[PDB]
């Protein structure tokens, strides 16, 4: 069957003509196979013989016991118009409502069951060459959607939408998931009314040239779909088997990470940082990577999580979603989403680096944004958060931060480690604390530099650095003052870069110099940081400037 | 009615902008709205042979949900048509009025059909939850609300609708920007409010069925210099920096005398007595700061930029310029309001001012996370236009130089 549905008017790209690619002479055995295939397809209505007036051509090939016909639509695909991007997103099991009865209906010979715009059929022209290419070939063109063609997935999906429309309008309490050439039908009806409504569906589809399986051929739960297991009251990922091996290659770690990442959507606490760190360094697939202590420990913890099986529950739209986040370690975050306490719909992890210098408060808000988005996709609504951060910590941070920051509806949950700011900077200068005027300077040619300070109480220092930048020297100068100062410090810099980093209360950095600075800032009782313009003869700034410029600039 | 042909700029073609995920409530609101517009023939369902897409959202302002189509990309791609080919002259008088009322006039557009060969470029998708179904796709058969080409085409009809009112009230400035009418007068508030009611009746007879600004009362937010008795080392360091910066933008700023007070490696807390020469230069700098920037003028061929800084405790500062420090306008915004709600309100206030003053929306430099702003902006948005925006990191010192 070939659907009696209206056709989709396909066009070629503006200012382009159809493909005119020569057929390559094939073997007698290949020509014979193509002839058998093509005559069968022609009797079925799938293809039609054409006259020699049609100038277009796409190459054909036969591959092997049966023979398959392979049409190379590369040229036509480059000339066919762009189509609407099919469906941007795939159903997540956790977004599925638990239905009384569900049936899976795969459409049989999908593309071949839908017609092709008559005016575009000319461009699908192909030729079965004659023996040693002496005689003119047998020419055909497609009447249905050809496999490998650009418009097929779009045009099929669109035809399937048009067909289902009337059934959807009259059966609103029946869910139909449209995925590729499958239909997933769920209802909250007793076996019998559903087995009937499905037959009505199967029948409505037949009136439109679309054939689906009958009761004996229809799949029975549990459905093994897209790496998932869909059971009548739970869902999970399919079996994850972590390979045991003496020597791990780049490809082995790559596959391991993928499996763990996949497992992370239901199994809580999955960690991949130490495994990922091994992968950086341009090594070959076959190249063996020795595990670090930490990678071994991460793998061990994961094997433990995976030992016993875990499942997820389906969605109840009458209930709110609760999302709980936990700090797992450095840069690592883990979350769980549920409606009823500890019966998770799904889980996940967040372990990103937004910038070079950050803190847990920023990281927590980033994870809340990622979870929020994900909730809108899966459920069409935001969850309520349970965060390991105190409301006082949050309001102190938000209030004083330069960026507009916002976490929707939340509640603190005492689940350690808790999110805190490790240090705070003074708002006004400190009385009875030494005033360090810090500076840094690096010669751009030699790449050498000097870092130092001049204090208000007569002190001075200057260190030489070898493979530096002005940014590195100015950060060294701050570190110098933090090292040689008391427990109360007023620091004046002409570096907005350094000022910027420090004012943001980082607790973690990609830079070791910044982590050394952080260690000092935490140790301190009171620190006040001020900025002045450079090169203007300002106070103690002019004095460090001359000190660090000696030999440098 | 005969359609005006829309000739898209050569080379580049239609928008292919992704639809952002929408909540269940917003989706439902849009499906009900679109079903209606489809029955009324305003829009029609489309095939996959339409590769184009522009985002669609649902806002309020009202308890009623309204559809908002983001035509930012289409507008950039049709700039020749709505700005050069067709083009609404902006009246210089509007910013001088004691009162400006803003009227939603977007309902007019649906009575004018769109060129049959341009409709494909107006394609949009209503998305579904958990990708149950492919999205509902539509295109417009009428002038769409939010497209800059719509008031451009509707100009002639708008002129006729307004002719009697304008003839009877020669001192009323009426400006059309996108879906809105900006109506300004120098009348007493009661008389102004009376004339707008009169204009609504004229609008009502053609079909088309407020928001009150006071532009004559729009003043600058000058760079404020502290007025104090006892000046600390930090205080003057803070001054010289604030003044050193203003000297890049404002012509005639002097600092030599103030700078001269900072000699040697002194403690920040050390109170240093001021000179009656340094006191004179801050007085002269104050005087320059309260006045407009000398030599900064609006260039119509250049884009407008708006920069916003979070000042804490519900206060926000902003600046509008075309050249990075050559700034045309500087102001402030003040507020159970949260940071996104506050920033949303500020971007809209700055935008209405830009429309009134220049007839152009600025390109915003927002001190927020893209994703936060992307998920949240629609919760508080109430304008029928959307300006362009970039996501930035407020340089630490810019904030303190503006209060
Ligand atoms: C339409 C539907 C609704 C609920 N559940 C969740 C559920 N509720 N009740 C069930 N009874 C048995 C098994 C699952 C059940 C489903 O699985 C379902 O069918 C699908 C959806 C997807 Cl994404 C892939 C496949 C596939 N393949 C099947």
């Amino acid at each position: 069957p070939i659907s009696p549905i209206e056709t989709v008017p396909v066009k070629l790209k503006p200012g382009m003509d159809g493909p005119k690619v020569k057929q390559w002479p094939l073997t007698e055995e290949k020509i014979k196979a193509l002839v058998e295939i093509c005559t069968e397809m022609e009797k079925e209505g799938k293809i039609s013989k054409i006259g020699p007036e049609n100038p277009y051509n796409t190459p054909v090939f036969a591959i092997k016991t049966k023979w398959r016909k392979l049409v190379d639509f590369r040229e036509l695909n480059k000339r066919t118009q762009d189509f609407w991007e099919v469906q941007l997103g795939i159903p997540h099991p956790a977004g599925l409502k638990k239905n009384k009865s569900v049936t899976v209906l795969d459409v049989g010979d999908a593309y071949f069951s839908v017609p092709l715009d008559e005016d575009f059929r000319k461009y699908t022209a192909f030729t079965i060459p004659s023996i040693n290419n002496e005689t003119p070939g047998i020419r055909y063109q497609y009447n249905v959607l050809p496999q490998g063609w650009k418009g097929s997935p779009a045009i099929f999906q669109s035809s399937m939408t048009k067909i289902l429309e009337p059934f959807r309008k009259q059966n609103p309490d029946i869910v139909i998931y449209q995925y590729m050439d499958d239909l997933y039908v769920g209802s909250d009806l007793e076996i019998g009314q559903h087995r009937t409504k499905i037959e009505e569906l199967r029948q409505h589809l037949l009136r439109w040239g679309l054939t689906t399986p009958d009761k004996k051929h229809q799949k029975e739960p549990p459905f093994l779909w897209m790496g998932y297991e869909l059971h009548p009251d739970k869902w999970t990922v399919q079996p994850i088997v972590l390979p045991e091996k003496d020597s791990w290659t780049v490809n082995d770690i790559q596959k391991l990470v993928g499996k763990l990442n996949w497992a992370s959507q239901i199994y809580p606490g999955i960690k991949v940082r130490q495994l990922c760190k091994l992968l950086r360094g341009t090594k070959a697939l076959t190249e063996v990577i020795p595990l670090t202590e930490e990678a071994e420990l991460e793998l061990a913890e994961n094997r433990e999580i995976l030992k016993e099986p875990v499942h997820g529950v389906y969605y109840d739209p009458s209930k709110d979603l609760i999302a709980e986040i936990q700090k797992q370690g450095q840069g690592q975050w883990t979350y769980q989403i549920y409606q009823e306490p500890f019966k998770n719909l799904k889980t996940g992890k967040y372990a990103r680096m937004r910038g070079a210098h950050t803190n847990d408060v920023k990281q927590l808000t980033e994870a809340v944004q990622k979870i929020t988005t994900e909730s809108i996709v899966i459920w069409g609504k935001t969850p309520k958060f349970k965060l390991p951060i105190q409301k006082e910590t949050w309001e102190t941070w938000w209030t004083e931060y330069w960026q507009a920051t916002w976490i929707p509806e939340w509640e603190f949950v005492n689940t350690p480690p808790l999110v805190k700011l490790w240090y705070q900077l003074e708002k006004e200068p400190i009385v009875g604390a030494e005033t360090f005027y810090v500076d840094g300077a690096a010669n751009r040619e030699t790449k050498l530099g000097k870092a130092g300070y001049v204090t208000n109480r007569g002190r001075q220092k200057v260190v030489t650095l070898t493979d530096t930048t002005n940014q590195k020297t100015e950060l060294q100068a701050i570190y110098l003052a933090l090292q040689d100062s008391g427990l109360e410090v007023n620091i004046v810099t002409d570096s907005q870069y350094a000022l910027g980093i420090i004012q943001a209360q980082p607790d973690q950095s990609e830079s070791e110099l910044v982590n050394q600075i952080i260690e000092q800032l935490i140790k301190k009782e009171k620190v006040y940081l001020a900025w002045v313009p450079a090169h203007k003869g300002i106070g103690g700034n002019e004095q460090v400037d001359k000190l660090v410029s000696a030999g440098i600039r | 009615i005969e359609t005006v042909p829309v000739k898209l700029k050569p080379g580049m073609d239609g928008p292919k902008v992704k639809q952002w995920p929408l909540t269940e409530e917003k989706i439902k609101a849009l499906v009900e709205i679109c079903t209606e517009m489809e029955k009324e023939g305003k829009i029609s369902k489309i095939g996959p042979e339409n590769p184009y897409n522009t985002p669609v959202f649902a806002i309020k302002k009202s308890t009623k949900w309204r559809k908002l189509v983001d035509f930012r990309e289409l507008n950039k791609r049709t700039q020749d048509f709505w700005e050069v080919q067709l083009g609404i002259p902006h009246p210089a008088g509007l910013k001088k009025n004691k009162s400006v009322t803003v009227l939603d006039v977007g309902d007019a557009y649906f009575s004018v059909p769109l060129d049959e060969d341009f409709r494909k470029y107006t394609a949009f998708t209503i998305p579904s939850i958990n990708n149950e179904t492919p999205g509902i796709r539509y295109q417009y058969n009428v002038l769409p609300q939010g497209w800059k080409g719509s008031p451009a085409i509707f100009q002639s009809s708008m002129t006729k609708i307004l002719e009697p009112f304008r003839k009877q009230n020669p001192d009323i400035v009426i400006y059309q920007y996108m879906d809105d009418l900006y109506v300004g007068s120098d009348l007493e508030i009661g008389q102004h409010r009376t004339k707008i009611e009169e204009l609504r009746q004229h609008l009502l007879r053609w079909g088309l069925t407020g928001y009150e600004l006071h532009p004559d009362k729009w003043t600058v937010q000058p760079i404020v210099l502290p007025e104090k008795d006892s000046w600390t080392v930090n205080d003057i360091q803070k001054l010289v920096g604030k003044l050193n910066w203003a000297s890049q933008i404002y012509p005639g700023i002097k600092v030599r005398q103030l700078c001269k007070l900072l000699r040697g490696t002194k403690a920040l807390t050390e109170v240093i007595p001021l000179t009656e020469e340094a006191e004179l230069e801050l007085a002269e700098n104050r005087e320059i700061l309260k006045e407009p920037v000398h030599g900064v003028y609006y260039d119509p061929s250049k884009d407008l930029i708006a920069e916003i800084q979070k000042q804490g405790q519900g206060q926000w500062t902003y600046q509008i310029y075309q050249e990075p420090f050559k700034n045309l306008k500087t102001g402030k915004y003040a507020r159970h309001t949260n940071d996104v709600k506050q920033l949303t309100e500020a971007v809209q206030k700055i935008t209405t001012e830009s429309i009134v003053i220049w007839g152009k929306t600025p390109k915003f430099k927002l001190p927020i996370q893209k994703e936060t702003w992307e998920t949240w902006w629609t919760e508080y948005w109430q304008a029928t236009w959307i300006p362009e925006w970039e996501f930035v990191n407020t340089p630490p010192l810019v904030k303190l130089w503006y209060q």
